[PDB]
């Protein structure tokens, strides 16, 4: 319920760089992995779960993308974090993503 | 322990360029972003008319719209203003003229022109009946009234608002 | 019944509540209802402006302060550039522009 | 663009395929020179030049029309101070082969519009 | 002492030409009636000189800014025509030479 | 609307610099010294911050709830 | 008609009897003064020129720079006889400089009789 | 990146319509030839001139 429509959110998440300095040489291309969904051998799951329950305009940033793998994290998590959305009170953004 | 800044600078090997982004240029400017704001009863009347008289004498240190300008001083506050034509440049008083005082008179009495014309007198700086311009204060205030006049009456609370905007000509 | 025990003016449409209070003040020729309306309207205005600043309190405040100081620092930069227009030889003889001056 | 140059996207080349300056600045939009000479939209060229000044100088250039404080030579003088060719030309390298293009290319920021006329 | 203190207050800010005295004041006036009582209750004055060379006509805690804007087309010789003698003495104080209208 | 995550032309992440940019402008850095201090060298990156209009701050004035 | 035009103009410059939108045209060659007050006359403001100086002086600019802080406004430029709404039929009879420093400076005079200047 | 002053009052810097893009005036591959433009595909991938189209259907 941010002021940006979902494709815009998704697009911005796409452009967030991830610290794949090593794991990129391990993972398969998903097109080549033999599993019906994403798996940790061909993807890294991400979650974003943010709701602006306060008056101050919440900045959703790459600091809110929680990886399932401590080595594939958004670069600015390991300076400032990449802004994905600014949220007003009572707006929220819950999504999960795979890289 | 001793630590001179001249010794502090010698601890570094080399730390100490140009600033040409800042240069002032009349065909170039700056930028502008998104803010949020942009372009009844008599016992009450007595106190209300008696408060402004009291509270205007308090200490003032602020301006209504942006309390950033400090005050310097305060100027406290019938009448009959002889209007003048800017072309004829009527010199009713001795201030438009060169001398600071009347070189031809001593008392610029606003003697009436006649009996049927109290406001439309004949104001002239002529202590004699001759050798002065006959400035007939024609009744122009009847169709040119008003404007309030005040003075530094020794820092006193008074008023001397004008009765009419009477205007004289060379009669 | 719901609006009986639950106040409305603190809703997001506080501007509409202010418009309604203004209409009630204007509709009334009695001074008592006009003064009660004026008091209610001033209170609701203060409350709504406080809430607006509280939501404006962070980040919004920062960009307001930067725009307001930017325009003033731009006026300072323009006036210094104006006195920098006094410098000679800032124009070129190779006719990079021309202007009429007839008669 | 703001100068009545109009045209359909004729192809899209990835960043690897677009030509590039010494630094890896590839154009975003490459428009054919033949748009200019019959149309004499020299305001377009001066926009590109002063936009390149503005982007380096780090503040927004003035393009108010009749402002004799602005002229092309004054802009070129500024642009030369940032270490670019004073006329906005640059040596580009062909994205396909990497060879320098023998003609230096006029490249710089210009304000493009996208029109409602999508295909 | 002899300085220009001319002011051209509008209709709603018409200050009483005489000091406030309890033997010259009476209740005759009452959003519609809110502007009516304001005429004879809030409107004696003072003008503050700011550092920026502007001034404001206050009328208490209120502040109306004023410019001493020139009025050479009506440079009337404002004088105390207090009605003595014939037609008043018209004591020569300050020539009214401005059109200062108060505003918020 | 919001700041682009990457400079369209080259690829440098500029989506983590806007609030920094504005904070440096609030330190009254001149407008190009803010960019020099963030680390934007290429004029292609600089026109990301100079040109950006942050309309999301206006869109957030509208209430969904409260 | 040399008194009427100067007085009607003075009154426009004083906003009192004649509202700013009124346009007084003095046809010299044919002895006609035409005054239009009706609606739908397109007009535009012009700086007034008197002798050869503008009436818009550094006072107005300084006051107007602190506007809102002093609640000065464009209406004060109008009501100070500094700018004037001219309309296309009165534009017939203005002599209109285009900037002061260009057109009113002591070159070998083009006219030296400008009544108005482009803003 | 370059404006008239007039477009201050048009409020164009608040509701702007366009992107300052690093244009190059080159013939290059010829797919820009008769009044055409070559765009950067990777810039588009980054959101260059990406837009959204809203169509509203009303029925009562
Ligand atoms: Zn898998
Ligand atoms: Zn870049």
């Amino acid at each position: 319920s941010s002021v940006l429509h979902d494709e815009f959110i998704a697009h911005r998440l796409g452009l967030i760089p991830l610290t794949s300095d090593d794991i990129v040489d391990k993972l398969q291309y998903s097109r080549d992995c033999t599993c019906e969904e994403f798996c940790p051998e061909c993807s890294v799951e991400f979650t974003l779960d943010v709701r602006c329950n306060e008056d101050q305009t919440r900045h959703v940033t790459s600091r809110d993308l929680i990886s399932n793998s401590p080595r594939v994290i958004p670069v600015t998590s390991r300076q400032d974090d990449i802004l994905i959305v600014k949220l007003r009170k009572g707006q929220e953004l819950r999504l999960r993503a795979y890289a | 322990v001793l630590l001179d800044p001249a010794d502090e600078k010698l601890l570094e090997e080399e730390i100490q360029r140009s600033q040409q982004h800042a240069k002032v240029v009349p065909w170039m400017r700056k930028t502008e972003y998104i803010s949020t704001e942009f372009n009844k009863d008599r016992d009450s009347q007595i106190t209300a008319i008696e408060k402004t008289f009291e509270d205007a004498q308090k200490s003032i240190s602020q301006h209504y719209s942006k309390p950033r300008v400090t005050p310097v001083e305060v100027m406290p506050v019938s009448q009959a203003m002889i209007r003048g034509m800017m072309d004829e440049e009527g010199n009713q008083f001795v201030a438009y003229f060169l001398p600071v005082e009347e070189t031809l008179k001593k008392r610029k009495r606003d003697q009436e022109e006649e009996m049927d014309y109290a406001p439309d007198d004949v104001y002239d700086y002529k202590i004699a009946r001759e050798y002065n311009w006959n400035v007939k204060n024609k009744a122009s205030k009847g169709y040119e009234e008003n404007y309030f006049f005040i003075f530094r009456e020794g820092d006193g609370v008074y008023y001397n608002e004008l009765e009419t905007r009477v205007r004289l000509s060379k009669r | 019944e719901k609006e009986r025990f639950r106040k409305a003016p603190p809703n997001y449409a506080m501007k509409k509540t202010q418009l309604l209070k203004e209409k009630a003040m204007a509709e009334d020729l009695g001074d008592q209802d006009k003064a009660k309306q004026i008091q209610d309207q001033l209170n609701e205005l203060e409350e709504r402006a406080e809430a607006l600043d509280r939501q404006r309190t962070k980040n919004i405040s920062a960009i307001s302060y930067i725009n307001q100081r930017n325009r003033e620092w731009n006026i300072v930069e323009s006036e210094k550039a104006l006195v920098a227009e006094s410098h000679n030889m800032k124009n070129q003889q190779m006719d990079p522009f021309t202007r009429r001056q007839c008669k | 663009s703001r100068h009545g140059q109009k045209g359909t996207c004729g192809i899209q080349y990835r960043q690897e395929d677009m030509p590039f300056t010494c630094e890896g600045i590839t154009p975003d939009i490459i428009i054919n020179p033949h748009a200019i000479p019959s149309r004499m939209t020299i305001g377009h060229l001066i926009e590109c030049l002063q936009g390149k000044v503005s982007a380096n100088k780090g503040e927004i250039g003035d393009a108010t029309p009749f402002n004799d404080a602005v002229n092309v030579q004054k802009i070129s003088n500024l642009l030369s101070d940032y270490g670019y060719h004073l006329r906005g030309n640059e040596v580009l390298y062909n994205g396909f082969t990497g060879r320098k293009i023998t003609s230096q290319i006029f490249i710089g920021p210009t304000y493009y519009q996208r029109l409602k006329h999508m295909v | 002492g002899n300085d220009l203190y001319f002011v051209k207050l509008p209709n709603f800010l018409s200050v009483e030409p005489r000091p406030f005295d309890p033997q010259y004041y009476e209740d005759e006036f009452e959003e519609e009636g809110r502007t009516r009582l304001k005429l004879k209750v809030e409107n004696n004055a003072r003008i503050v000189k700011w550092s920026d060379g502007s001034m404001s006509l206050h009328l208490g805690n209120e502040v109306f800014d004023v410019y001493k804007a020139p009025l050479q087309g009506d440079h009337n010789h404002l004088f105390i025509r207090q009605g003595t003698g014939l037609q008043g003495q018209a004591v020569f104080k300050t020539k009214l030479t401005f059109r200062p209208h108060s505003t918020d | 609307m919001i700041i682009p995550v990457r400079c369209f032309t080259c690829g440098k992440i500029v989506g983590n610099k806007w609030e920094a940019y504005l904070g440096l402008l609030q330190a009254e850095y001149t407008e190009g010294d803010a960019l020099d201090a963030l680390g934007l060298k290429r004029y292609c990156c600089r026109r990301m911050l100079l040109a950006h209009v942050d309309l999301i701050e206006k869109l957030l004035n509208y209430a969904p709830l409260e | 008609p040399e008194q009427l035009m100067n007085t009607l103009r003075k009154l426009r410059r004083q906003m009192d009897i004649i509202v700013s939108e009124v346009s007084m045209i003095r046809d010299i060659r044919e002895r006609e003064i035409r005054i239009y007050t009706d609606a739908g006359r397109i007009c535009r403001p012009l700086l007034i020129v008197e002798k050869q100086k503008l009436l818009l002086k550094k006072r107005h600019i300084d006051q107007l720079k602190e506007r809102e802080y002093n609640n000065y406004s464009w209406q004060d430029l109008v009501a100070s006889g500094v700018v004037e709404y001219i309309d296309t039929l009165e534009e017939e009879t203005v002599m209109l400089a285009m900037t002061p420093d260009d057109l009113q400076e002591k070159e070998v005079a083009y006219c030296s009789t400008y009544t108005h200047c482009e803003i | 990146l370059v404006t008239t002053r007039s477009m201050e009052y048009l409020r164009f810097r608040e509701l702007p319509a366009g992107i300052n893009s690093i244009v190059a005036i080159a013939s290059y591959t010829g797919y820009n030839q008769e009044d055409s433009v070559i765009m950067n595909r990777s810039a588009v991938d980054r959101g260059f001139f990406r837009s959204v189209f809203y169509r509203s259907y009303k029925e009562q």
